[PDB]
RNA sequence: GCUACUACCGAUUGGAUGGUUUAGUGAGGCCCUCGGAUCGGCCCCGCCGGGGUGCCCUGGCGGAGCGCUGAG
RNA sequence: CAGCCGCGGUAAUUCCAGCUCCAAUAGCGUAUAUUAAAGUUGCUGCAGUUAAAAAGCUCGUAGUUGGAUCUUGGGAGCGGCCGUCCCCUGCUCGGCGCCGGCCCGAAGCGUUUACUUUGAAAAAAUUAGAGUGUUCAAAGCAGGCCGCCUGGAUACCGCAGCUAGGAAUAAUGGAAUAGGACCGCGGUUCUAUUUUGUUGGUUUU
RNA sequence: UACCUGGUUGAUCCUGCCAGUAGCAUAUGCUUGUCUCAAAGAUUAAGCCAUGCAUGUCUAAGUACGCACGGCCGGUACAGUGAAACUGCGAAUGGCUCAUUAAAUCAGUUAUGGUUCCUUUGGUCGCUCGUACUUGGAUAACUGUGGUAAUUCUAGAGCUAAUACAUGCCGACGGGCGCUGACCCCCUUCGCGGGGGGGAUGCGUGCAUUUAUCAGUGGUGACUCUAGAUAACCUCGGGCCGAUCGCACGCCCGGCGGCGACGACCCAUUCGAACGUCUGCCCUAUCAACUUUCGAUGGUAGUCGCCGUGCCUACCAUGGUGACCACGGGUGACGGGGAAUCAGGGUUCGAUUCCGGAGAGGGAGCCUGAGAAACGGCUACCACAUCCAAGGAAGGCAGCAGGCGCGCAAAUUACCCACUCCCGACCCGGGGAGGUAGUGACGAAAAAUAACAAUACAGGA
RNA sequence: UCAGUACGAGAGGAACCGCAGGUUCAGACAUUUGGUGUAUGUGCUUGGCUGAGGAGCCAAUGGGGCGAAGCUACCAUCUG
RNA sequence: ACUAUGACUCUCUUAAGGUAGCCAAAUGCCUCGUCAUCUAAUUAGUGACGCGCAUGAAUGGAUGAACGAGAUUCCCACUG
RNA sequence: CAAUGUAGGUAAGGGAAGUCGGCAAGCCGGAUCCGUAACUUCGGGAUAAGGAUUGGCUCUAAGGGCUGGC
């Protein structure tokens, strides 16, 4: 869709400027510097969590994770954690063993199947050659008759 | 048209399903599958219109979602899956395997069999393709690709498969004398011995047949289905034997049946 | 777009066709690639069915083949010499199919030298000071001398090809459609066909 | 001779509607070659940890060539 | 008023009323397109001396139509002189097998159309149409016995295309400066290939 | 039931026409009590539309650090719900209409040995010889400042995922198979030779891809088919060889493991689609010759395109159709399946509920997608329309109702997913498709508005 | 603007001071735009002539582009 | 047999009494005749009408392609 | 090197409104290749109308003579 906007070039022909304070100067502004707000979130996917805190491949994350509280009247105080993503867990290790035993199975199928076909086919040629030897005995009879 | 049609009108459905004139506007469109749109029978139809257990789709959905039924030895939950000819619809709770075979009229018949004989099925092969590493592959009428078969399995043959494994046990060759179901056209659901084969380059070859009662009839290969050695079958056949008796013989038998009922 | 269709033109008899629909997306043609000589630049193309097509625009090398010895090799594309379609594919250096390019003899001279232990090219006068090629041609064992002397029986080559080798440049014909595959592969011209194209060039010169 | 009606010719290079097209101009997409706002990445040195054996690898604080180099 | 003929100028069977009487009956009237009636567009099926009608005469390519002439009969058995069933191609591999030969089966080849008969093939819906107590019917394809029993058929479906039978009627070729058939004889040139115990090559037969 | 009658005359017989007669639609008039079916703004204006709705969707199984709800046993993540948002899939079907369009569409008939295919189904899915006990970095939803007269318009600051996007190995894999081959051995010979073997080191070493040469497992009526041998080739705008997910939890002095979900390249498959063959269409001569360098008919080589072809480009050749009606003009012509009428022959109609085509103001152009030259997706110009603070904003009922206008001429802004089927990630959602009622003398079927007895009378066996 | 007011049933509908501009006329000027342009200023160019190149000339202002200064226009501007 | 007109008839005057054709023209006073077109607007111009003060038949009438240093009217492009 | 003249030139915007009247000046102009109506004594009308091209430099090809298919 085609829409009209205004050019980037600044002049008095403007109504606002959104400004971001980079460096904190001499004076102490009461509205801004006093009230501290934290950053809402930290890495969600475990692999970026692993890069974040330099944890090893083997060890557990559950132990180090921070969990922020939940508390209000009626309900009890609680703490809500994140879904550990990328966890090398016994289940997943089972999935890992699983695909390799299945790969065992497809390799077993291809090999047994090729050997079975080779036996059936080589046997077929053996009987066909014996019948040809039969055709040749009939061939000498037919030429002599 | 910018593409394929997703709906089906009630009248355009083929009449050999015997769908009625006045209940509703639509018919259930088969999903693609191993069987063509026009030769097949939806499961909902075999169930409600044919078998009459369920009235509506909510009851079919719950029975279908119980997952008892197992089509071609594999579980299928798509209600418009086309189960076709020789196709064994097995139910476990009842302990009842049915095989979809044709009546004397083009329609199918309710021909029950035991689970023992019902335990396997037959498949006509269509083409022998040679595979990626000198590996022969087969292609049947119902799209099963079996690899490493015998080179002796050929063009118009059949095979006696096993539903559990999906592997060719035996096969029956196209030769003189073999029985033959006619699987399309005017003689659809006929049975008769292969008396003669007439070749035609370009236009496809005709097969002359002789009925049990000497009534000859020809048919084209597309509508042919080999079924046994000689004139002696290895399978269960419908009552009637695909004979298609005449209007006079039906007047006598039907009328006499009315007389017998009283 | 550039439609491909019969309807836009007359019938056999001469009568004019009235058009029954507007243009369709299957009645489609596309702009020609016209891939030129230069450092690699291949743009990819989506087509019907989500398929790919690697349309070449600039192309420096190609997997050119010597058919007789059956020794194809990847080589830099040095120049377009002649084009049968339109002399403008000669005039403007543009790569297409059936383009008669030139290529550096050295790899062919090098392979034959390894195989037969004979010289390829080497204008009458120059001799190797390093002596590596002669060391390679000599110092054969007894067992391997039977093999290489027997090879000398079929180690003969044509004068017409050898004269170009002495010069250094082989005539090559492109076969692969670069606008299709993104490569400018082809095969070297040989023998009688080659005498023909030199006769045609002699004629074009006049 | 009288009353009524009907088509016809009829100055106006007549007017009004569509329809093929010849010729000028011709927005705007699509394609191509450049382009490179802007945003990276690598390397380069100075101030410091952690590991190694004066040398090899890493993270921060400054500068700047932007030495090279990327999407665009 | 009256589609039309006609009615009405002082006893109006034709107008306006009343009195009656007719047709059809929950239906009838009026208008327009259109169809049979139309042997008034005619192939089946019209006219053409005088009712409307034949070029003033002859020539003339396409178009349309065209004489006669070539296979008639034969063998065995059959039914009440008569009719009908049985039969009217020819030219590498095995058994009705029998004592190399004979026949059959199979493969390939057949001077050619129109014409006629078969089958397949034909989208359904529709039409005709079998069945079926919607209380009858119009409809529908359902239903019926007191667990069981059944139906949910069938026909027509131009024209062209294909498939195998028939060969009277209408074409169409063929031997006439015989460069004519069969079956044979010998050259010139080219080779399918078998060959001489084993390594290699050629011509022969 | 294969039917005629009045009428020119002073009267007769003819050719001959006019009027009568019976069906089938459209309208209107008058009348009208019951029950079962039932068409319904095509005919003029492909003229114009206010309003509302007509396509969305989540599993135990792609993503939860909002208590927004929820077990209490925590500090060794997550019981379980979950607005929202990302992700994925669909929205090319259905519906409405018939203006254009005359061998075109359509019908039948065949062909793709000249092709593509999201999905469905079935085959393959540790075949490569050279961190994997699992890697990298954003981004939304959230919080907090706002802007406009005005759009389901949106900006800046904090943040963050994946079956999104990127990078990439050990493994099985332990070796084989071609070639290279220092050198080594045996045999024979006076020895060179001649014969037989080996051999360090190096090169190659999956499927899929591309080109060239050599030979002929399974097919075919016939393949340049299928498959084989060798040389090598392969875009970083990188092709595959699983950096996912849920249910149970076992068995072996942490090691082997189940059943699925989802996602994968290629091959077959299905729905089908798309080019071609054969034959067939109404009026017109007050339309008799037509075509061409702007391709007409052939040829050669290419381009594009998934292939065949003037599809397009270049160079040559000069062809092709025509009284067997071409060519041109008309058509109140979308086609067919069918309907009405009938003795037999025929005649006219067929927008219309099934199939095929085309189209959404006029024309054109395009992104996105397996699939669109899409119109309930965008960009222009033209036609027409709506608001403004003057800078700007937004538009398309030949969807349903309803309305304007044209007319002789045509319905209620109703109820429901309960039936039929369809979509979606789906055991849960949605559906003006559809169905159901209201109006409705286009029409079809059956059927009341009195029957009986006794008394008189008139008549009759 | 005064004023949608006085007046008049209504229909209709003014005037005085101030403010902004215009027509016609007269008198100057030329910053800017335009015109002119043989400063024969500067490229290009047709035909011929100086052996060729270079540099130039003749064709009654050879032709065509752009153009300084200066004159100059309700065709620019100012004041009454 | 509407008025008008007068097909038709007679008469006076002369030897008959303008037939075919044509126009407000280079021929028409009253006259810028009337109507239509051409213009925003037209005493001009073009096409019909005819009572023609005073049209008219080798004192030749009507037409008519080509040609004109002939007379008028309009339109395009173009211009001090 | 002033006005008045005589003979030469050029002008934005407008385009005969000036004027008895397009008087005068100005536009058009040669060639090739297309295309060319009304009417007609069928010879004409006709360069009708109406469009496009045009330079320099560097190449190819086709057309001829003479002596012993060259
Ligand atoms: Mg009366
Ligand atoms: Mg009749
Ligand atoms: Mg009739
Ligand atoms: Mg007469
Ligand atoms: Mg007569
Ligand atoms: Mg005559
Ligand atoms: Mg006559
Ligand atoms: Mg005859
Ligand atoms: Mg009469
Ligand atoms: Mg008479
Ligand atoms: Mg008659
Ligand atoms: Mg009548
Ligand atoms: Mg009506
Ligand atoms: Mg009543
Ligand atoms: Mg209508
Ligand atoms: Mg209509
Ligand atoms: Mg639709
Ligand atoms: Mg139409
Ligand atoms: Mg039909
Ligand atoms: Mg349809
Ligand atoms: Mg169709
Ligand atoms: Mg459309
Ligand atoms: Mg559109
Ligand atoms: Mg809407
Ligand atoms: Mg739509
Ligand atoms: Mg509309
Ligand atoms: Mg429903
Ligand atoms: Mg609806
Ligand atoms: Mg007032
Ligand atoms: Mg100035
Ligand atoms: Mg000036
Ligand atoms: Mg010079
Ligand atoms: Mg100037
Ligand atoms: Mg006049
Ligand atoms: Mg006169
Ligand atoms: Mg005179
Ligand atoms: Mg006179
Ligand atoms: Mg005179
Ligand atoms: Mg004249
Ligand atoms: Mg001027
Ligand atoms: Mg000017
Ligand atoms: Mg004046
Ligand atoms: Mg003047
Ligand atoms: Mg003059
Ligand atoms: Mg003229």
């Amino acid at each position: 869709k085609r829409k009209s906007v205004r050019g980037c070039i600044v002049d008095a022909n403007l109504s606002v400027l959104n400004l971001v304070i980079v460096k904190k100067g001499e004076k102490d502004i009461p509205g801004l510097t006093d009230t501290t707000v934290p950053r809402r979130l930290g890495p969600k996917r475990a692999s970026r969590i692993r890069k974040l805190f330099n944890l090893s491949k083997e060890d557990d994350v559950r132990q180090y994770v921070v969990r922020k509280p939940l508390n209000k009247e009626g309900k009890k105080p609680r703490t809500k954690a994140p879904k550990i993503q990328r966890l090398v867990t016994p289940r997943v290790l089972q999935h890992k063993r699983r695909r390799i035993a299945l790969k065992k199975q497809r390799t077993k199928k291809n090999k047994e199947e090729a050997a079975e076909y080779a036996k059936l086919l080589a046997k077929r040629m053996k009987e066909a050659k014996e019948k040809r030897q039969e055709q040749i005995a009939k061939r000498r009879r037919l030429s002599s008759l | 048209a910018r593409g394929p049609k997703k709906h089906l009108k009630r009248v355009a459905a083929p009449k050999h399903w015997m769908l009625d004139k006045l209940t509703g506007v639509f018919a259930p469109r088969p999903s693609t599958g191993p069987h063509k749109l026009r030769e097949c029978l939806p499961l909902i139809i075999f169930l409600r219109n044919r078998l009459k257990y369920a009235l509506t789709g909510d009851e079919v959905k719950k029975i279908c979602m119980q997952r008892f039924i197992k089509i071609d030895g594999k579980v299928r939950t798509d209600i418009t899956y086309p189960a076709g000819f020789m196709d064994v619809i097995s139910i476990d709770k009842t302990g009842e395997n049915f095989r979809l075979i044709y009546d004397t009229k083009g329609r199918f018949a309710v021909h029950r069999i035991t689970p023992e004989e019902a335990k396997y099925k037959l498949c006509k092969v269509r083409k022998i393709f040679v595979g990626t590493k000198g590996i022969p592959h087969l292609v049947t009428h119902d799209a099963r690709t079996i690899r490493y078969p015998d080179p002796l399995i050929k063009v118009n043959d059949t095979i006696q498969i096993d539903l559990e494994t999906g592997k060719i046990t035996d096969f029956i060759k196209f030769d003189t004398g073999n029985l033959c179901m006619v699987t399309g056209g005017a003689n659809l659901g006929r049975i008769g011995v292969i008396t003669n084969r007439e070749r035609h380059p370009g236009s496809f070859d005709v097969v002359h047949v002789k009925d049990a009662n000497g009534n000859s009839f020809a048919t084209r290969l597309s509508n042919i289905f080999v079924i046994g050695k000689g004139n002696k079958p290895w399978i269960s056949l419908p009552r009637g034997k695909g004979i298609r008796l005449t209007i006079a013989e039906e007047r006598d038998k039907r009328l006499a049946a009315k007389q017998s009922s009283g | 777009g550039i439609s491909r269709d019969n309807w836009h033109k007359r019938r056999k008899t001469g009568g004019k066709r009235k058009p029954y629909h507007k243009k369709r997306k299957y009645e489609l043609g596309r702009p020609a690639a016209n891939t030129k000589i230069g450092p690699r630049r291949i743009h990819t193309v989506r087509v019907r069915g989500g398929n790919k097509k690697y349309r070449a625009l600039r192309l420096d090398v190609g997997n050119f083949s010597w058919g007789s010895e059956c020794c194809t090799r990847k080589t830099r594309i040095i120049d377009v010499v002649y084009n049968a379609s339109n002399n403008e594919l000669v005039r403007t250096k543009t790569l297409v199919k059936n383009c008669i390019v030139l290529i550096d003899s050295t790899p062919y001279r090098q392979w034959y030298e390894s195989h037969y232990a004979l010289p390829l090219g080497r204008k009458k006068g120059a001799k190797l000071t390093p002596e590596e090629e002669e060391i390679l041609n000599k110092k054969r064992s007894k067992k391997i001398q039977k093999k290489y002397d027997e090879r000398k029986k079929n180690a003969k080559i044509s004068s017409l090809l050898e004269e170009q080798f002495q010069q250094g440049k082989l005539l090559a014909c492109i076969a692969s459609r670069p606008g299709q595959c993104g490569r400018a592969d082809g095969y070297v011209l040989e023998g009688k066909e080659l005498e023909f194209y030199l006769r045609k060039i002699k004629a074009r010169k006049g």
